């Protein structure tokens, strides 16, 4: 079965207003690998740019103290709000909608891949409101996950750039 | 190197 395909996409979706800059505030999920390694998170900041109707994505983090950039496309499924990043050999499909969002202060996104579902809640700056906190704890449950699958991600270590030398490039097939 | 989205994993 497909989950996402249940969750409602923001209506009359404008990516206009959802580009720019997104820090990363939790994840809910049943990922082993989140369970395992989910204490070791680092500060992740999402930079969004319409191309077409389709989304340029830049994911900016540390990893092993450097700052990475990650370059990815979230292409047009034809549906306002649903984008599709494709796979790339054995790496299977990851299905993502864009739900909740004011575009002003916050955004709730699901992503899919192989049926599992993942919840996350991305704001515009920190601190991010008791309200939309507990909103997506409520949506967390409401995908069959619990509080332990809930992941709260750094409020420090943010990554603004890197250099040529860290940029991965998940566009190019 | 890889990035899997829906785990925030880098490898």
């Amino acid at each position: 079965a497909s989950p996402i395909s249940t969750i409602q996409p923001k209506a009359n979706f404008d990516a206009q207003q959802f580009a720019g800059t997104w820090l990363l505030v939790a994840v809910g999920s049943a990922a082993r690998f989140l369970q395992e390694q989910g204490h070791r998170a680092e500060a992740t900041t999402l930079h969004v740019a319409p191309q077409g109707t389709a989304m340029a994505v830049s994911t900016f983090r540390k990893l092993d103290g450097i700052c990475w950039q990650v370059r990815q496309l979230y292409g047009d499924t034809g549906v306002l709000g649903r984008f599709l990043l494709q796979a790339r050999g054995a790496r299977g499909a990851v299905h993502v909608v864009v739900a909740e969002t004011d575009y002003q202060s916050f955004a709730v996104l699901y992503l899919e891949r192989a049926g599992q579902l993942s919840v996350k809640l991305y704001a515009r700056s920190l601190p991010v409101s008791d309200s939309v906190l507990s909103g997506f704890e409520q949506r967390v449950q409401e995908a069959h996950l619990t509080e332990d699958q809930i992941f709260y991600f750094p409020k420090y270590g943010f990554c603004e750039a890197a250099d040529q030398f860290h940029v991965l490039d998940e566009v190019r097939r | 190197l890889r990035y899997d989205s829906t785990a925030e994993r880098l490898y």
